């Protein structure tokens, strides 16, 4: 029941109130007072476990977007699950304080019993469940959103010659970025018409041992569909590993810098000098 | 019935729309074989467009007749293996294939001319 | 005190595995049950809740290792924030059920007090506090690795021609991702020597009012640099845009796709036909 | 109702054909008096088949469109600028004298839109641009 | 002392090292007016290599230059403004700023040399 524990709520508040007092001292006390004055943070708090039972004992739907916005104000804030976890750990301490000396429980009788006294950190329980499912939302989605952006612009074939078809790869790239590089080369050399891939491998800082065996794998592929691989820009380290690989380095050709590959393959394709 | 033999100009012309794995393979085969014997034609070309799926057994008769009418003359495996078979082909049938050209037949039929007429 | 807390924890493990009993209704009863059998699931619950106050009343470095592997484990099985607090609130339930049937509390009395009855919710909390501790460094890690691949991947200047600097930008950008590229293509080619930069548009999806009047501003930088800036690959809805936007477009040169662009530029740079 | 539906569609299709094409050159011919949804029907479709159809330069024949509003008319001109924007050169065709007129007192600047009074001319212009495609 | 006037063939050549705001500024103006009203040379070239670092005084001062010596002849910005100072003079000296050459000076001299030739 919500009513009366609202109505005993009125006085929680402030005995949170003097839980935030007691809880600022162990956790970034110089942090958390420049970037939030106190009075706001303890109003808002005090608006947070106020009207969460104003409502007749089922929910509140407004205050679920409340609840929301708040959890994601503290996300934003500095507040992750470590803090909002001592912020629960200390409201039960404090709760535990005032029912030592307040002593008012729900029900009207001379002594309450266990049913109320549990009922008070079930809902405690409840809204810190609700307060943590919707501090996740947000970082779900922009976790989402970065590894879809990352995948699509890992092989990007968009830069193009004429017949040719260059490839950037710059940042640096593991086995799923392997696969995602093999599988979009071949879908790219397949709807587009080119002879020459110019692959650069100049910006990977250290590709270990199975990452440029799928290099060498995406060469013959390449070649194997038809168009020369003329795989360009590789580094010291690199070089020693895939030759310490042992895989065949005879049918890739290589050069330093794209401006001299290009030429080379141009010279390979004698009719695109102009 | 599924083995269109063609021949054009100094040349052979083939075109897969089968893909399945053992009869259409041997009869394949034997069918190539056959046509490149009794026709002596110094290019043959063969199409692998149709084709998406492709286990061991097609792609060691695959090199195989790369093998056989090699044997004979010169070749192109002119249409793209496409990027799943393109890939079954390499880590199984670990082999160059001949010359290549890359899903245009034209440019196909245009190197083996040119090499022919050189 | 952990002695007798890990002694009376010897029947809390039985309290908590009824708990799980209870609670395994509520929660994706089938995906859990898939993807993690009981059995193994209720010892390493008993493993992680009993060994934890086997050292001297102080800590353990060994078992915070445990913990921490222990959280990892969670989050990897599909255990979120959302679920972790559902199995503390069920832990504060079968605690409270248990200690009502059970009725054997830390120091040796006829009748306990309120200092171990809640002495067992302040160390539960502690234990949450260290699990959600744990729990979220691993995604802070990936998220950071993955903002800093999105940041080295958003202007790859790495594509190269002869004197000629091309430019990929395929995905969509933000402001963020704006002040980036502009940036970016400012160094390199105050670093590289070059006279034409063909920036490829084609690839964004949308394209508000100020990411095109950035845009624009790149052309025009890179003008007052002294390199002609051939932007390149303008699709429908980020022209409307950009001519709603009303920014002049007359100094800005423009072409459908990189092939024409750059024949354009290497017509403009006359003796780089070759 | 549904005739009603089927000849607005009708009239939504033959808005602004862009099928009308030559070697690398396009042309949009809109004949019937326009409107600003039919406006933005024709910039959407022109814009759309361009990209489509890839084309160095376009023409619009204007004629035929007895007069045009003056919110039309910037639309016009706004679609030019875009579709060079794009890469296409918006040589309009075959304006009206009142159409010029309401155009030159919409006071926008006038002077990126290339114009000849027939589609001949036009054409020829266009082929001059392309200077090989003209033989 | 800071205006170092170099005149070599039929050209001017400058170089800024001073970088300060208004005294600095304002003599390097009346110093270039007087020496291109002095000697009569069709081109001047403006070095902006040292400065990494411009208000809105200099940018203006530097745009009111380009207008001031090309009232008697072309010119050019040789000298590659820098990233953060050229982002600075768009959004504050929105101008053209004549003919530019983007950090070679050698190429400048070249551009400037062969537009006085023709």
């Amino acid at each position: 029941m919500y009513k009366d524990f609202a109505n005993f709520i009125r006085t929680n508040k402030k005995d949170l109130l003097n839980n935030w007092m007691n809880e600022m001292e162990k956790q970034s006390d110089p942090l958390i007072n420049d970037i939030a004055k106190e009075p706001m943070y303890e109003e808002t708090s005090i608006e947070f476990v106020d009207l969460i039972v104003s409502n007749i004992t089922e929910n509140g739907s407004k205050f679920n977007e409340k609840l929301d916005d708040f959890a994601e104000k503290v996300v934003h804030l500095g507040w992750p699950i470590h803090f909002v976890t001592t912020g629960l750990r200390v409201f039960g301490l404090l709760v535990y304080t005032a029912m030592r000396d307040e002593d008012l429980f729900l029900k009207r009788e001379e002594k309450p019993e266990d049913d109320a006294y549990y009922r008070f950190e079930t809902w405690l329980s409840s809204m810190y469940n609700k307060v943590v499912t919707a501090y996740a939302d947000t970082w779900e989605k922009t976790v989402s959103i970065q590894k879809s952006a990352l995948q699509e612009l890992s092989a990007p074939l968009l830069p193009i010659f004429e017949k040719i078809s260059v490839m950037p790869l710059i940042g640096t790239i593991d086995t799923e970025r392997a696969k995602l590089i093999i599988e979009n080369l071949l879908i790219g050399v397949v709807k587009n018409r080119s002879e020459v891939v110019l692959i650069d491998i100049t910006g990977v800082p250290v590709v270990d041992t199975m990452v440029a065996h799928h290099i060498i794998q995406a060469s013959e592929a390449v070649r194997l569909v038809g168009c020369q691989a003329m795989l360009v820009g590789i580094r010291p380290e690199i070089a020693q590993t895939i030759v310490n690989l042992g895989i065949e380095l005879d049918q890739i050709i290589t050069t330093n810098t794209m401006k001299k590959g290009m030429e080379r393959a141009l010279a390979l394709t004698n009719r695109e000098i102009v | 019935m599924g083995i269109p033999i063609l021949k054009l100009g100094e040349c052979l012309l083939i075109s897969i729309q089968s893909e399945l794995d053992d009869h259409t393979a041997v009869e394949f085969q034997e069918d190539l074989l056959a046509k490149i014997h009794e026709t002596s034609a110094r290019g043959v070309v063969i199409d692998i467009t149709s084709i998406d799926f492709i286990d061991s057994f097609i792609a060691k008769i695959l090199g195989d007749v790369v093998s056989m009418s090699k044997l004979m003359g010169a070749k192109v495996v002119v249409t793209g293996i496409q990027p799943a078979v393109a890939i079954t082909l390499i880590e199984l049938g670990i082999t160059f294939s001949g010359v290549l050209s890359a899903m245009d037949l034209e440019s196909g039929l245009e190197k083996l001319k040119q090499e022919l007429g050189e």
